[PDB]
RNA sequence: CAUGCUUGAGGUUCUAACUCUGGUCCGUAAUCCGGAUCGAGGACAGUGUAUGGUGGGCAGUUUGACUGGGGCGGUCUCCUCCUAAAGAGUAACGGAGGAGUACGAAGGUGCGCUCAGACCGGUCGGAAAUCGGUCGCAGAGUAUAAAGGCAAAAGCGCGCUUGACUGCGAGACAGACACGUCGAGCAGGUACGAAAGUAGGUCUUAGUGAUCCGGUGGUUCUGUAUGGAAGGGCCAUCGCU
RNA sequence: UCGCUGUGAAGAUGCAGUGUAUCCGCGGCUAGACGGAAAGACCCCGUGAACCUUUACUGUAGCUUUGCACUGGACUUUGA
RNA sequence: UUAAAAACACAGCACUCUGCAAACACGAAAGUGGACGUAUAGGGUGUGACGCCUGCCCGGUGCCGGAAGGUUAAUUGAUGG
RNA sequence: AACCCACUCCCGUUGAAAAGGUAGGGGAUGACUUGUGGAUCGGAGUGAAAGGCUAAUCAAGCUCGGAGAUAGCUGGUUCUC
RNA sequence: AAUGGGUCAGCGACUUAUAUUCAGUGGCAAGCUUAACCGUAUAGGGUAGGCGUAGCGAAAGCGAGUCUUAAUAGGGCGUU
């Protein structure tokens, strides 16, 4: 089943984003473009644990 | 028996008819699909649903190729 | 708050906020209640001398509400921007 | 005796002059799942309805 | 490593604590009880307190509803069709089927293209593979049931990509409440395209669970004399067949 | 304070139609008055009660393990 | 005070516990019964004169014995934050 | 036979009697019957065991208190327009 | 032919205290009103306290505005 993650910015702020994905078939980590709300950029987030 | 279920209704149908006065962002027609296609003055949404851009009265004219049926918003 | 075994409302809904005690020893006066004090000086021990707040009061605003009856001084009494042009306006003069 | 407020309607249900304020429901837990039209939506504080003022004011001892 | 300094653990021994429902003296004229003295045991036993195991010996309770009576059997939340009487809604232990997911591309955009099937000819396959031609117009397809849709194809391929963005939001639909559904437009930053433009997930409708409590990341808030902190609030998120 | 056939909260002395019949006792018999007696014991219901059972839940008496106190001396083995 | 029986008891049989301040029972305890008894004795359990007999299973659940190994409480408090 | 008991039939059932009577019936030197005094009791006693008995009351006596327990259940609820 | 009542006379069931909301009827009025208590004791005093004259925000706070927000844009609540 999928897995929930976090996908946090590569600005110092502590902001992030939240999704699943498919850990057995896709094991890359996704690194991904997104609009950070507090340097109002986008910028790039990585995955990390949702835990 | 092994049959007792169904699901709730979801209270599909034309909303507002011909000849009546719309105001912009009114829900025109709930749809599956486009039983009814969007005329002039008429968006449609994610679901199929009809909505008012601008302010005027319901048409419900069909027309052209294909034999559709087109909701459109007219000048009252 | 019954409702026949279904949640109720005062159970269904979130608490929110927290109760500040930082406010319980403030009050707000009105510009209009200011020309109430015996005579042209405004302070916390002349607005207890009437009855414009409790004994318990410590800080204490003015806002703008009405028309300043005469010419007073506050005496370390906080005001807004309206009530600080109104108090000034009529000869009200404003220090400490 | 006096009347004594029920402590859990205190505690969700703030009286203003505009009437009784509250938070929503469905905001605490399973969030990624949801829309963030939906969750923002959901995010500020409302009036009670006119349903609810007569059930809720009598648990507050207000009427 | 003899050696000195303390502590952990076991074994034996001694008497002096404690024990005797053992003998003889006295209180006393007394199978109680004390005191004295002999004998035995001996730092064990036993009691207080803290703790693990066992414990129907004893106790306070729970053990759903629907239902052509109750039990047994079956069902209980969500989606699609009929019943349903051409607006919505509409019941039965009425008639039929599905869900408790999938996808970082199966999303966005620009460009390009049309299926199933039949027949004819063609090297081994041969009724049916790959190939060429004619006919056909959707009898194909759509991640997944059914209904409603599909040429600006919503179907199929390729390049680039992250709009599966943030704050909102005129106005509506539904509706006991709590929840639910659609959305033009404005402001920030973007992606495709020469541009007009399109993009706030997927052809639409199932794929779900309130509060309390607790954890994790931020914070212009509070912080019981004061300065901090603990704790609380706010925002984002996690844990319920 | 009659019978019958119908009607009717569906088995009538009392309602409809009709037939019978002067007024009142006494000795007898029990077919009806859904006759008297006991707020049905059977059945179901109540977020009722008791008492009984067990590998239902949560406790508990008793029994049992170890730490500390009452509680000491010497020798010996052994560890840091 | 609707059941006198095929029910209960019984002599006989077996298992098991108990070394005496006995096991066991009633008592917050002192104490008392067992017993002024001492394993040919005392308690519990089942079967039920007498005759012939009483077969196989220790996997489950109890009880008895074992102590190597695995897990395991209060207690103590290395180390890090 | 006395004495103790209660197997059968009938009567009685508003009884002579809130468990009897008349006819028959069982034991009758014993694990017998009986008088007087004493001991054990309410989650407790006693029981050759029937859930039996503990003052005509027993799957937990009687009495006084908590107490006007609680009753989503029956019944009742009084003059006029 | 479901319950209750043989009949009479007498008794027999929506009360009281304290907190509070709405309406009617009064006193004062941007103010109204006192509680314990004192008392020449239903007077008079006692205005500690309560409600109103200002809202918005979870709060610090700001205030005819405030909150959200990067936003004097939108929107919520409030104001003659
Ligand atoms: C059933 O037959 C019922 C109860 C009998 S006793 C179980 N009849 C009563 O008359
Ligand atoms: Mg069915
Ligand atoms: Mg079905
Ligand atoms: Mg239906
Ligand atoms: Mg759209
Ligand atoms: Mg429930
Ligand atoms: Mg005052
Ligand atoms: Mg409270
Ligand atoms: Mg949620
Ligand atoms: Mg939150
Ligand atoms: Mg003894
Ligand atoms: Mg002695
Ligand atoms: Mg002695
Ligand atoms: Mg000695
Ligand atoms: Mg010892
Ligand atoms: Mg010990
Ligand atoms: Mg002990
Ligand atoms: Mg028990
Ligand atoms: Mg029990
Ligand atoms: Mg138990
Ligand atoms: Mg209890
Ligand atoms: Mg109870
Ligand atoms: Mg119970
Ligand atoms: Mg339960
Ligand atoms: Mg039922
Ligand atoms: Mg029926
Ligand atoms: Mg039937
Ligand atoms: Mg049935
Ligand atoms: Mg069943
Ligand atoms: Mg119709
Ligand atoms: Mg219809
Ligand atoms: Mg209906
Ligand atoms: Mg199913
Ligand atoms: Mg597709
Ligand atoms: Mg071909
Ligand atoms: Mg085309
Ligand atoms: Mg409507
Ligand atoms: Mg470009
Ligand atoms: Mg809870
Ligand atoms: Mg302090
Ligand atoms: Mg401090
Ligand atoms: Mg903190
Ligand atoms: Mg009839
Ligand atoms: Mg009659
Ligand atoms: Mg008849
Ligand atoms: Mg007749
Ligand atoms: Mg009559
Ligand atoms: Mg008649
Ligand atoms: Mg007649
Ligand atoms: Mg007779
Ligand atoms: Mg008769
Ligand atoms: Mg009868
Ligand atoms: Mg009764
Ligand atoms: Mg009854
Ligand atoms: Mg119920
Ligand atoms: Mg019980
Ligand atoms: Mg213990
Ligand atoms: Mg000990
Ligand atoms: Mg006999
Ligand atoms: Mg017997
Ligand atoms: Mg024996
Ligand atoms: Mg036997
Ligand atoms: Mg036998
Ligand atoms: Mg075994
Ligand atoms: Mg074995
Ligand atoms: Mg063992
Ligand atoms: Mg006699
Ligand atoms: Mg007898
Ligand atoms: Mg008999
Ligand atoms: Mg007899
Ligand atoms: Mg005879
Ligand atoms: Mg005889
Ligand atoms: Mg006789
Ligand atoms: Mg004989
Ligand atoms: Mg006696
Ligand atoms: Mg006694
Ligand atoms: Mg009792
Ligand atoms: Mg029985
Ligand atoms: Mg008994
Ligand atoms: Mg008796
Ligand atoms: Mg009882
Ligand atoms: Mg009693
Ligand atoms: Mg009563
Ligand atoms: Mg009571
Ligand atoms: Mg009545
Ligand atoms: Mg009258
Ligand atoms: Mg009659
Ligand atoms: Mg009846
Ligand atoms: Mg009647
Ligand atoms: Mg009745
Ligand atoms: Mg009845
Ligand atoms: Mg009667
Ligand atoms: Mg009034
Ligand atoms: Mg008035
Ligand atoms: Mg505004």
């Amino acid at each position: 089943m999928r897995e929930l993650i976090r996908l946090v910015s590569s600005a110092g702020t502590g902001h992030f984003y939240t999704t699943d994905k498919n850990k057995r078939t896709k094991p890359e980590k996704i690194e991904i473009k997104k609009y950070d709300p507090v340097v109002r950029q986008h910028v790039i987030y990585k995955e990390a644990k949702i835990k | 028996t092994r049959n007792g279920r169904d699901s709730e209704s979801k209270r599909l149908g034309v909303k507002l008819f011909g000849g009546q006065a719309v105001k912009a962002g009114n829900i025109l027609v709930r749809q599956r699909g486009t039983k009814f296609h969007a005329g002039y003055g008429v968006g449609l949404g994610k679901d199929h649903t009809l909505f008012a851009k601008v302010d005027g009265v319901v048409k419900f004219e069909t027309k052209g190729a294909f034999g559709r049926k087109y909701v459109s918003i007219v000048a009252a | 708050g019954f409702e026949g075994g279904q949640q109720p409302l005062h159970r269904r809904l979130p608490k929110f906020g927290f109760v500040s005690l930082k406010a319980m020893d403030r009050a707000e006066v009105r510009t209009s209640e200011l020309a109430k004090v015996e005579g042209d000086v405004v302070s916390l021990q002349t607005l207890k001398d009437a009855n414009l707040i409790n004994q318990h009061v410590q800080r204490v605003k003015v806002m703008l509400s009405g028309e300043v009856g005469r010419a007073v001084t506050l005496k370390g009494i906080a005001a807004t921007k309206g009530a600080r042009a109104a108090i000034e306006a009529a000869g009200g003069k404003f220090e400490d | 005796p006096k009347m004594k407020t029920k402590s859990g309607a205190a505690k969700r249900f703030k009286k203003t002059a505009g009437g009784l304020k509250h938070k929503h429901a469905f905001k605490s837990h399973i969030l990624t799942k949801m829309t963030t039209k939906r969750k923002r939506q959901l995010r500020g504080t409302s009036m009670l309805n006119k349903s609810d003022v007569a059930r809720v004011e009598r648990s507050l001892r207000l009427r």
